[PDB]
């Protein structure tokens, strides 16, 4: 028989890492 | 600027990797032998290096670079060194090798391990990480069960409970009970003296082959004679036998590398010899953590960068090795002479002929123990 | 006939957060 | 019948990261 369809979409990707800390204050 | 070609043996990739991992093995045996001036040293460092190189999968550049340097990978050129490692491991653990060698990465309980790291680890190294449970009695039993299964129950179970502050433990076990190419005749195995030093002596049971055939070489600068005995499955033990009766093996030990061992195997000459080898049966259960630290590997123990394993700040905390090793008269059959009597302190090395890998290494100051 | 294939891979990881705010003077 | 299908398509890019914390003080 014919090849089945492609599967469902993969899950959303992982959360971005937290940003770096700010510059030193004035 | 032009230079001679490298020995063709080391131009094969699996052999070039076997030599690199084996050279780490010789570095570790020197720190083990130097850290204990009496007793035997029995050591199968491949399972240790295997556990180290697998862990380097989840290591990010600056600390994978330190694992690569200690493993002699920085001299090797290879796009896919971890798949050559898979290749290497399938050679030396094949059934006719009679060698069982297993590595395991053990992690602190409740650690989420990125499967970006489990997947390669599993393709190249054939092992799965062990996430501890927190129950120390049952954690011990799981590893004693895993060693018992990977070594067909031929190593003893640890009585020791693993430490409370375990982040990353590395376990390498190995067992060898080989088969001589030419049997020893049991009927001529007798009890005879073994000289612990010039004064002290012990009687140990020594096998015998008074018209034996072997590859021989007297090394005049290291003051020892070297004989090579062949093992089933294309392996061999190379013995180092000093001329004087001395427990000082320091010049032999300072020279062991895979390239030195390989030139010996090239230049040994076939002779007839009066050969006596004692029976050998030994075990080791021990933590090699400190010997690794002064192997320029201490950074692995203080804020390492294993980000490809997990986002949790983890750290190498323990390296455990068990090993058991035996030989006896058993072999396949029956296939002026010189004296070769191993009735004094001697080094032996078990080498895989196909890859040149170091499979076991021993310092026998006493086959009584 | 034929059966549907496996779900695809998980997407790329998000962009990292921006650099935080400046400190106190 | 016939064979299983292809792997489905790759998921979307994940949520962006949270902003970093405030920087240090300075005289």
């Amino acid at each position: 028989g014919p090849p089945g369809p492609p599967g469902p979409p993969g899950l959303k990707g992982h959360n971005g890492l937290p940003g770096p800390p700010g510059p030193p204050g004035p | 600027e032009p230079v001679e070609e490298e020995d063709p043996f080391f131009k094969v990739p699996v052999n070039k990797l076997a030599a690199a991992v084996s050279n780490f093995g010789y570095d570790l045996y020197r720190l083990r032998s130097s850290a204990s001036p009496t007793g035997n040293v029995l050591l199968s460092p491949l399972s240790v290096a295997t556990a180290l190189s697998a862990l380097s999968l989840g290591a990010e550049h600056r600390t994978e670079s330190v694992i690569h340097r200690a493993l002699y990978y920085d001299l090797i050129t290879n796009p896919d060194i971890h798949s050559t490692y898979k290749e290497l491991l399938a050679s030396v653990t094949a059934p006719e090798k009679n060698l069982k060698s297993a590595s395991r990465i053990v992690f602190e309980r409740k650690l989420r391990v990125k499967s970006s790291f489990v997947a390669p680890l599993e393709k190249s190294y054939g092992t799965r990480p062990r996430i501890l449970t927190g129950n120390p009695r049952v954690d011990l039993q799981e590893i004693n069960n895993w060693v018992q299964a990977q070594m067909k129950g031929k190593i003893a179970r640890s009585t020791r409970e693993m430490p409370s502050a375990l982040s990353i433990l590395l376990l390498g076990v190995a067992y060898f009970k080989g088969q001589w190419v030419t049997k020893f005749d049991s009927r001529k195995t007798t009890l005879q003296d073994f000289h612990l030093d010039e004064d002290r002596t012990v009687r140990v049971p020594m096998m015998s082959d008074p018209k034996a055939i072997l590859r021989y070489g007297l090394d005049s600068d290291l003051n020892c004679k070297i004989a090579q005995l062949p093992l089933t499955g294309s392996m061999s033990i190379i013995f180092f036998l000093p001329l004087t009766v001395t427990q000082n093996l320091t010049m032999i030990e300072e020279s062991l590398t895979s390239e030195f061992i390989h030139d010996i195997d090239r230049e040994l000459k076939t002779i007839q010899a009066v050969l006596t080898v004692p029976k050998l049966k030994l075990s080791f259960e021990g933590e090699l953590t400190k010997s690794l630290q002064d192997m320029k590997l201490q950074s692995l123990f203080e804020s390492p960068d294993f980000s490809k394993i997990t986002g949790k700040p983890v750290k190498l905390t323990q390296v455990e090795h068990r090993a058991a090793f035996e030989w006896n008269e058993e072999g396949a059959g029956s296939s002026f002479p010189l004296d070769y009597h191993l009735n004094q302190p001697f080094l032996f090395v078990l080498r895989d002929t196909d890859t040149g890998a170091l499979l076991f290494i021993g310092r026998i100051l006493d086959p009584s123990s | 006939p034929g059966p549907p294939g496996p779900p695809g891979p998980k997407g790329h990881r998000g962009f990292s957060g921006l650099p935080g705010p400046p400190g106190p003077p």
